[PDB]
């Protein structure tokens, strides 16, 4: 399938595997139909995979800017600049 | 040899394992990681003025 | 070694080796000046280029000397041996190379590469140097040296060093392989002077029936094995012919068939 | 005036989906729906156009017998056929056919061939299949083997030779050659036409056959474009009549179509509409207006099944899918659909026999996938499947047997299997060139369309196709005439433009705007500008679209430019080809792609980073890393063999992934992956192909064997480690698996025999096929010769014999090798070169022989690898030592010329000699005055040393007054190699010493009787060694001889080639004589400038101060030397595309001065003059080598024989070769002598013997293709030198070019040996038999000590003591070369005494015997003489004294070219003497036909003649010495029948 057709595919399978309300008996008629069914330990893996898927006006909004990020010849980030 | 090895990372000199030569070369090689540098390229021939501040 | 991920790393090193051969240098002390080790620059370059990073890699110098100048040892061949090379040694085999090539010149040594700067002479290179004047007659202690081209970072340090009689003796009964063993003296070898040659051009000598790098397919190279010469140039490290096990191990159409293509 | 313009915003964004038109024509009851989710627009089944009342179908009756035989079993014809057929049979102009798919559009082709065959009628035979071609443009390559099947059953009897265009290059030119009717793709033909594979054939193709002209707006656009503008370049320029028949389909705006192809629109263009089909189909268009994706597929799954269950019993279906694995897959969805919905029942009604048939089928099928619907009404026919399936698929579903066929494009392009009902699923495919899924293109859905409705048993069809909604409306475009073809040709302008420039059809501004302007998108532009993106303003200031030409062409200057792939120079215009750009045009590689070629390729790069290189070409730009394919990519990336330095988010890693697992034939995992690395491998073929060309060209070697070995692994599908029968498909895999497993090498394979091979790989069942394979395995062997001839190049000669069995199954017609000659250190390529050895030419040692140069720090041995260039792991590698070679010394410095003042025409003391130079110039060469006070004014041997045209016969003149001044009564002898040069010698004699000195000066002749005369009586005598050698034999005898006052040898650099060692012999004889009659004659040895001067000089007596040896750019007038390189194999292609460069730099160099051609041979030397009048009256400057009028030429060419010559020579171009008159190249001359010509196409033969001077010299493919060895020999240093010396003008012009054009691997040899000198060599050791016998036979060499002291007195002894490794030495000691004078000497000796010429007294003392003194009178050789002293009997007769004098060592030197085997079979069947077994290659059996010819006075060639008058001019002394030997026997019948086939 293409990146379309499988980033669809993918859209579909987070919003029927999560928002399901737990329903596992009937959630495998819908995965095999729109998988093909091919065996028993794909909805399995797919189970799993779903189930591992998922200045405002007040003073204190502006936080106080405490003296820091030391200056320094020191290069933090660890890189050898090279423009 | 580093540097054209790291020009193909798609990324900046490693600079840890420069580590293996660290405090090396008569140029400030251990310095050739340093923020100033970008400032410090634009000096030019910075000897001869440190020669004459014994005049200054 | 790992074998894994390492292998990668150690041919992204390698293959860095031309920006290495740029740099030579060679250690000037402690010359006794008592011939001189010419070597020439392209089999120098040739022979950095073919090694690695961390696999020693070996190989047995021949030349003739110069007319009128007995004081002077060029170097006109580089002759490759089907061996490995660990950290610290490289296991050759005991048969020494023999061509028509070389009948006419002498063996003034042999050449070995180090991962690691060593101020002082090797006891497993020169226990091996030993070994191979004892084993063969014409390797004189005299005339065969040892080079150690320490693998500097971005360079490489040639130092050649002739092994004394004493050292030789000391070596030939040594039987520990280890780091530091029995009997190691610093006197065991004298740094000979060497000197670079970019007025002349040698040669090389490879084998016809297999490879030099042994550092693959090291269950098949053997101390006792038998091997030919060939006048042609020498493969690389990392070659094709040099790890069979690793080109030889896949198993033996439904795509776009896009037939007669501008080509 | 010229414009950068952007190139990329001109150019179309959709490509071949790219819609002109904005609304789409539909017709009246062709209304749509949109019923659910999806829109249904229908389109029915139009009505076809009524016939007129004269207007019908014709039958096979009308027709003429030319075009019946190849419409077979047709009775009737079509519409489009009955209404064209004037069009396509009996006019041969260009034709444009608009006729929709399912037409009929084979039938117009079929009748464009007829008619190209009508031509050639062949009345007593069948057809003359050899004097036209038939190109036909396919774009598909299925449909192109479909189009060649057809063309081959369709005329078999005509026996018109279809094939198809395929392989090598060589392989292409092949089958071009060998056959007539040649089908092929336009890129193929585009990279055919710029490699130049098809100019040798391309005036035999007069019909081009473009088929499918609808892709012109597709991705084969600008490469047919480009194509199209050569033609009419070709058309416009050489005025070849080519008959273009452009079949395109029913597209708007076909009349820019017909102006572009040169079709006429009232008789060319025959524009059809829809209703022209026979099959009229109803098109339906099921657009998808979803959002979701998987929605529209839901969708489009649920119309399929509509659709399946709507035509199940009625009609058959025909499923279109993207992929192999999805049309499979949607036969399975269909299947379940069918069985889930209770519709398998009615596609699988009551057919009980066909259902036996479809379950015999099934039960007899091997692919569990096709079986699983094959009892059911579903069948599956895909490009993975076997053959054998896919025609059992085919034969049911054209038996009305399969009910829903689903099949690719492949399937509906090139299986001709029409179904009723079409339906195309999906309508979108996976492009790995753009990278993305995009739409179907519109030449894929012409031929799915096309399908729809069978002409046989369907009356109307039915054709769907699930798209989308936005994609609808250009699918209502294409299927109802409404999508004009857009030429989208500014994409590919520069590849174009570099193309042009390295074919040679532009060269500057003006010739690129004239070849665009030729092409479609400048129509285009001029019809539509403002779909061109030009404006109103822009089309009303320039209506010929030449501002906007100019302006497209500057950008492609400035594109070669920056890719550096052309020299282009923005104040002139003019664009000069360079490597790059040539090797990009010849293996259609982009200017982005050559630049990072060109940018990146290092000659210290590894083969890690040559993947890398090779990844990052323009061609993989546009493919993307897919993060789906991510973990493959991880997991390929610890199997592939070679490692990738960049990460796996790189595209060149994920290319070079995909490479390595295409090499290595890995198993991969998804469809678009595979898909990716199927276009990756078919672009990095060509990329290593161009990467190996700019290797070579750069001099890599190690760069250059790792492209070789990258290309080997691509080309084989195999790493390199694998064994080398991997690449035989003969062989099993098990097997090869098996002698992979064993680490054995495959050189000890060919050392074992049949069954040590079968038990040492443990299959004995198998050894004698593993033997076999090994002896088919391409491995020659290959000796070297090293002869270092200079300090600094040497000659190494390179046999090469094959020790391989031939054959056609495995090797082919021929077999293509690259050479590579490199040092030691086996990074610079010194000498590379290519041969091809053809099957002809097997089982037999090729000696190729090169230039090596060598520098001071000389490697102790070089490499010579000699490769395989498409066998894979078959390499032979040869060191060549060279610690053994003894090398010559250091050539000393020549004589400079010093700066004094010219001596004027008063220096000479005598006024007779001053009157005969006082008209010519008042004053002489420099090096004359130098040369004048040790000539004149002194009388010893002076070596002089002069390129030609210094002025040598002036000091030869001063020498000859010199010695007339000395003595009234001297003995001056000229001896020069050349017959010609000697008699025009002898004509400038008799006009300056026989007119103004009254001096006695002749000219020797083959005559003995008359030579003593002319010597007694003759004061200047000119002539050969080989007729001075006959005198200097007798010199002891003849007192004329040794009676000598002067003696000059003129060209003597010519003695170490013809005729060297008989004017080295005639020198050390003079040098005895002078010695041993107490008189020193004057020498005076004229020569070119030489190295080794010093041992010429001590050679012939000269002294140090009287040697002046000047240098080769001391002359008086300046030389230009150009050399021109062409990397062509062959020499006919070399010498059909040096003929442009050639008129290119006789243009640019000399406009208006005289300029002499050299011609590789007699016949050539015409073909070169009409391709310079070809070029002349292309371009404005018709007739412009004319500087004369007509009037004054007509007396001229009235004295002419040949009417094409005085044709030629009207133009101002004449000829000259050895075919023609003495008179009229006596007239030719005279013409181009006096400013009348400005051309002078001069044979090779014709070098020496040219009494004429021009500006100019373009030596041409400077080779000779002898055919007694059959190969192309390269030419000598003498003619080469001669043909530079006569472009000498003094006064006419300041100064002189000379442009050699040859080979790239001659190119440094002819370089080197024009600027330094070139040293001479004496090569007597191979001929001292003949001097052996006349030194014995002349009581000179009594003993072997004789022999050795005249041995040591010739030119060979000084060029042993310098160069010893040329005269193949162990040493330049005293030792060593008197062993190889005794050696030389026993070996003459035992010549001498094998053929019973001498006695050898005790072994030592030489006595004359008979034969010897036979051969030594009439000047005849030991062999010659041994074979008429052992094949004459005292019972022989005429016939045998002919054969035995036709088969003499004489005759060997007969000419052996090229069309001359059928001349001589033609007349061996009526010579009055029959020759048993006659060999065509064989100079004896043609010395032996002349003679026959000869004395039957038949008639014959003038090349013939040529070697017929040389084979008489020695016939007379063979019958004297075959009379001399049957006298001497005692045979008196013999004798008699000898003197009378004499006086016959």
């Amino acid at each position: 399938q293409p990146r379309d057709i499988l980033c669809g595919a993918a859209d579909e399978v987070l919003a029927v595997l999560k928002n399901e309300k737990l329903r596992d008996k009937e959630r495998r008629k819908e995965i095999d139909l729109l998988l093909g069914q091919t065996d028993d330990t794909r909805y399995h893996v797919l189970v799993n995979l779903g189930k591992k898927i998922t200045i405002d006006e007040t003073y204190g909004v502006n936080v106080q800017f405490e003296s820091d990020e030391e200056e320094g010849d020191e290069d933090v980030y660890g890189e050898v600049r090279e423009e | 040899l580093k540097r054209q090895e790291a020009i193909a990372q798609n990324r900046r000199l490693t600079l840890e394992d420069l580590e293996d030569s660290w405090d090396r070369g008569i140029p400030r090689i251990n310095t050739l990681f340093q923020k100033d540098r970008h400032t410090l390229a634009y000096d030019k021939g910075w000897r001869v003025r440190t020669d004459f501040k014994q005049y200054q | 070694f790992s074998s894994k991920t390492e292998w990668r790393v150690r041919a992204i090193s390698a293959a860095n080796l031309h920006l290495r051969t740029n740099h030579i240098y060679v250690s000037s002390d402690d010359i006794k000046e008592t011939y001189t080790y010419i070597l020439p620059k392209n089999v120098l370059k040739k022979f950095i280029c073919i090694s690695d990073l961390r696999a020693q890699i070996a190989g047995y110098l021949y030349g003739v000397s110069p007319p009128d100048n007995p004081q002077v040892k060029e170097i006109r061949c580089i002759v490759m041996v089907p061996q490995w090379g660990t950290h610290q040694t490289v296991h050759l085999p005991g048969q020494l190379p023999q061509h028509e090539y070389l009948k006419e010149m002498e063996p003034l040594g042999w050449i070995h590469t180090q991962p690691n700067e060593s101020p002082q002479l090797s006891p497993q290179d020169v226990t091996t140097h030993a070994k191979i004047m004892a084993d063969n007659p014409s390797w004189d202690g005299e005339k065969t040296i040892i080079i150690t081209c320490s693998f500097t970072p971005g360079s490489c340090t040639l130092t050649a060093y002739k092994l004394t009689p004493s050292g030789y003796e000391w070596g030939r009964q040594n039987t520990d392989k280890g780091n530091n063993p029995k009997g190691y003296l610093p006197s065991h070898y004298e740094r000979v002077q060497m000197l670079l040659s970019d007025r002349f051009l040698g040669f090389f000598m490879v084998p016809a029936q297999s490879s030099w790098n042994y550092n693959f397919m090291g269950v098949r190279h053997d101390p006792n094995m038998k091997y030919e010469l060939q006048l042609a140039n020498p493969k690389e490290f990392y070659h094709e012919v040099h790890r069979p096990s690793h080109f030889l191990n896949f198993a033996l159409v439904y795509s776009a068939d896009r037939e007669d293509l501008y080509a | 005036p010229r414009q950068v313009l952007d190139l990329e915003d001109l150019v179309f964004t959709q490509g071949s989906h790219f819609m002109a038109n904005k609304r789409c024509q539909l017709p009246d009851g062709s209304f749509r729906r949109q019923r659910k989710g999806y829109e249904e627009v229908h389109v029915p089944a139009l009505k076809p156009k009524p016939f007129g009342s004269e207007e019908q179908l014709l039958p096979v009756e009308k027709l003429p017998k030319y075009a019946q035989a190849g419409f077979e079993g047709f009775k009737t014809l079509n519409r489009i056929q009955s209404k064209l057929y004037r069009a396509a049979l009996e006019t041969d102009e260009n034709l444009l056919l608009c006729a929709p798919t399912g037409a009929g559009k084979t039938n117009v082709a079929l009748m464009c061939m007829l008619r190209e065959i009508g031509k050639h009628i062949n009345m007593d035979g069948t057809i003359n299949v050899d004097d036209f071609k038939i190109i036909y443009i396919a774009p598909m390559r299925s449909l192109v083997q479909e189009m060649v099947g057809s063309f081959g059953k369709r005329l078999a009897t005509y026996g018109i030779t279809v094939a198809e265009l395929t392989g090598d290059h060589q392989l292409c030119k092949e089958e071009i050659s060998a056959t007539q009717i040649i089908v092929c793709t336009p890129e193929k033909w585009d990279i055919i036409t710029r490699k130049g594979g098809e100019r040798t054939y391309t005036q035999l193709v007069r019909l081009i056959i473009l088929d499918e002209i609808h892709l012109l707006h597709d991705d084969r656009g600008p490469v047919l474009e480009a194509l199209v503008a050569r033609a009419i370049r070709n058309i416009e320029m050489t005025q070849e009549d080519v008959r273009l028949i452009g079949l395109s389909a029913t597209l708007p705006n076909y009349e820019d179509v017909a102006t572009f192809l040169r079709v006429d629109p009232a008789k060319g263009l025959f524009y059809f509409d829809n209703s022209f089909r026979p099959v009229p189909l109803e098109q339906t268009y099921v657009g998808i207006t979803e959002k979701k994706a998987i929605k529209r597929f839901q969708i489009m799954n649920e119309i399929v099944y509509e659709k399946i269950m709507e035509h199940a019993g009625k009609n058959q279906v025909l499923v279109f899918v993207h992929s192999r694995k999805e049309t499979g897959k949607t036969a399975r969805a269909i299947r379940d659909m069918c069985l889930e919905k209770d519709t398998l029942g009615l596609f699988l009604r009551e057919g009980s026999a066909s259902t036996e048939v479809l379950r015999t089928e099934a039960e007899q099928c091997k692919n569990l996938e096709l079986k699983d619907l094959l009892p059911y009404g579903f069948a599956i026919h895909h490009a993975g499947m076997t053959r054998v399936d896919r025609t059992l698929v085919e034969d049911l579903f054209a038996d009305k047997h399969i009910q829903v066929l689903v099949s690719t494009a492949t399937l509906a392009w090139g299986v001709n299997l029409p179904a009723h009902t079409v339906i195309i699923k999906g309508t979108q495919v996976y492009s790995p060139e753009k990278g993305r899924w995009t739409e179907l293109g519109a030449l894929d859905i012409l031929q799915m369309l096309g399908r729809a409705g069978r002409p046989q048993y369907d009356t109307k069809g039915e054709g769907i196709l699930i798209t989308s909604h936005g994609e609808l409306q250009y699918y209502l475009s294409l299927l109802n005439q409404q999508l004009p073809i857009e030429s989208q040709m500014v994409s590919k302008l520069p590849d174009m433009l570099n193309a042009e420039i390295v074919l040679g059809n532009v060269q500057n501004a003006k010739d690129a705007v004239n070849w665009l302007g030729y092409a479609y998108l400048y129509i285009r532009m001029l019809r539509s500008p403002t779909l061109y993106g030009i404006s109103h303003d822009d089309l009303k200031g320039d209506p010929l679209l030449d501002q906007r030409r100019l302006d497209l062409v500057h950008t492609a200057a400035l594109m070669l430019d920056k890719n550096n792939l052309v020299k282009y120079d923005k104040k002139t215009g003019n664009f000069q080809v360079t490597e790059l750009g040539r090797i990009a045009s010849h293996y259609y590689i982009t200017n982005d792609t050559v630049q990072t070629y060109n940018q990146l390729l290092k000659p210290t790069l590894s083969e890690i980073e040559l993947f890398r290189v090779f990844s990052l070409s323009s061609e993989f730009k546009n493919i993307t890393v897919r993060e789906e394919e991510k973990l493959e990519l991880q997991k390929l990336l610890e199997r592939v063999p070679i490692p990738v330095k960049e990460s796996i988010e790189e595209p060149s890693a994920k290319i070079n992934v995909l490479l390595q697992a295409f090499i290595s034939q890995l198993k991969l995992e998804g469809f678009a992956l595979m898909a990716d690395m199927v276009y990756v491998t078919q672009s990095a073929g060509r990329l290593m192909r161009a990467i190996f060309e700019i290797v070579l060209n750069r001099g890599w070697a190690q760069l250059t064997d790792k492209t070789l070995n990258l290309c080997k692994m691509i080309d084989k599908r195999m790493w390199q480690s694998m064994c080398p029968l991997r690449q035989f498909r003969k062989l099993p895999e098990e097997v090869v698996k098996k002698i992979e497993k064993k680490n054995f090498p495959f050189e000890r394979l060919y050392d074992l025999n049949h069954n040590e091979i079968g038990e040492l790989i443990r299959m004995p069942k198998m050894g004698k096929t593993i033997h076999k394979y090994v002896h088919l395995f391409p491995k020659l062997e290959l000796s070297v010769h090293l002869q270092p001839i200079t300090r600094s190049t040497l000659k190494v000669e390179l046999t090469i014999t094959p020790d391989f069995q031939w054959d056609e199954k495995v090797h082919g017609s021929s077999e293509a090798f690259w050479i590579l000659v490199e040092d030691v250190d086996s990074e610079v390529i010194l000498h590379h070169e290519y041969f091809l050895l053809k099957a002809k030419y097997a089982q037999d040692e090729h000696l190729i022989t090169f230039f090596v140069p060598v520098f001071e720090p000389l490697p102790p041995q070089y490499f010579i690898r000699v490769v395989s260039d498409r066998w894979l792991s078959c390499e032979t590698q040869l060191p060549v030592s060279f610690r053994h070679l003894i090398l010559p010394e250091k050539y000393p410095p020549p004589t400079e010329l010093l700066d004094l003042q010219p001596l004027p025409v008063s220096a000479l003391r005598n006024s007779a000699f001053e009157s005969l130079y006082q008209d010519k110039f008042p004053f002489f060469n420099p090096i004359q005055t130098q040369v004048f006070n040790t000539v004149y004014n002194s009388d010893d041997n002076v070596f002089v040393g002069a390129p030609t045209g210094s002025g040598k016969t002036i000091c030869a003149e001063f020498a000859i007054l010199r010695m007339l001044l000395q003595s009234s009564e001297g003995r001056c002898v000229y001896i020069t190699p050349m017959e010609a040069l000697a008699e025009q010698v002898y004509m400038d004699w008799y006009e300056k010493f026989q007119d103004r000195l009254n001096k006695k000066v002749v000219l020797l002749t083959g005559e003995t009787s008359t030579d003593l005369k002319l010597l007694g009586k003759g004061n200047i005598i000119i002539s050969t060694p080989e007729k001075w050698d006959i005198l200097s034999r007798r010199w002891k005898q003849r007192k004329n001889v040794q009676n000598i006052n002067l003696f000059v040898v003129d060209e003597v650099h010519l003695i170490g080639g013809e005729n060297g060692p008989v004017l080295e012999v005639i020198c050390s004889r003079m040098r005895y004589i002078s010695s041993q009659i107490e008189r020193p004659i004057r020498i005076v040895a004229l020569s070119s400038s030489l190295s080794n001067a010093k041992d010429v000089a001590h050679w012939l007596g000269c002294s140090a101060t009287s040697t002046f040896n000047f240098h080769p750019n001391v002359r008086p007038v300046p030389l230009e030397l150009h050399i021109q390189g062409f990397n062509i194999s062959h020499t006919q292609t070399r010498l059909l595309s040096m003929a442009k460069p050639v008129y290119h730099a006789i243009t640019k160099h000399s406009p208006k001065k005289p300029v002499i051609v050299f011609v590789p041979s007699r016949k050539q030397t015409r073909l070169t003059a009409i391709d310079i009048l070809t070029t002349c009256a292309a371009d404005i400057q018709r007739q412009r080598f004319l500087h004369c009028t007509e009037k004054d030429l007509i007396p001229y060419l009235e004295k002419l024989s040949d009417s094409t010559l005085k044709e030629t020579l009207l133009n101002g171009v004449g000829y000259l070769h050895e075919g023609l008159s003495p008179m009229e190249r006596r007239l030719v001359e005279q013409l181009f002598s006096s400013g009348a010509i400005q051309v002078v196409v001069a044979s090779r033969s014709l070098c020496w013997g040219m009494n004429v001077a021009a500006h100019l010299v373009i030596i041409m493919d400077t080779q000779y293709y002898n055919g007694k060895i059959h190969a192309y020999v390269d030419y000598p240093i003498y003619d080469v030198l001669q043909m530079v010396g006569h472009a000498n003008r003094p006064l006419q012009d300041d100064e002189g070019r000379c442009v050699i054009m040859c080979q790239g691997s001659k190119k440094d040899f002819f370089k080197k040996f024009l600027y330094e000198p070139l040293p001479v060599e004496s090569h007597l050791d191979h001929c001292m038999h003949d001097h052996f016998n006349a030194e014995i036979v002349t009581k000179t060499i009594e003993n072997k000590q004789d022999a050795v002291d005249y041995l040591t007195w010739t030119f060979l002894y000084r060029r042993m003591t310098q160069n010893p490794n040329y005269y193949n030495l162990q040493g330049i000691s005293h030792r060593h070369l008197s062993d190889h004078l005794s050696e030389l000497v026993e070996q003459t000796l035992s010549d001498l005494e094998q053929s019973k010429c001498i006695s050898i007294e005790d072994e030592m003392d030489v006595a004359p015997l008979n034969l010897g003194m036979i051969a030594a009178y009439y000047y005849i050789n030991y062999t010659t003489i041994e074979l008429f002293s052992m094949s004459l009997n005292a019972k022989t007769k005429v016939r045998g004294l002919i054969e035995i004098i036709s088969n003499a060592a004489e005759y060997e030197n007969i000419p052996i070219r090229h069309h001359e085997d059928n001349l001589l079979r033609q007349l061996a069947q009526k010579v009055p003497h029959k020759l048993n077994n006659p060999k065509f290659n064989d100079p004896h059996v043609k010395t032996n036909l002349l003679l026959q010819a000869h004395l039957s006075r038949m008639q014959l060639s003038a090349e013939l003649q040529s070697d017929t008058e040389e084979i008489l001019s020695k016939a007379i002394r063979l019958i004297q010495a075959c009379v001399d030997v049957l006298s001497s026997n005692g045979w008196l019948s013999p004798a008699l029948a000898a003197m009378e086939l004499a006086q016959m």
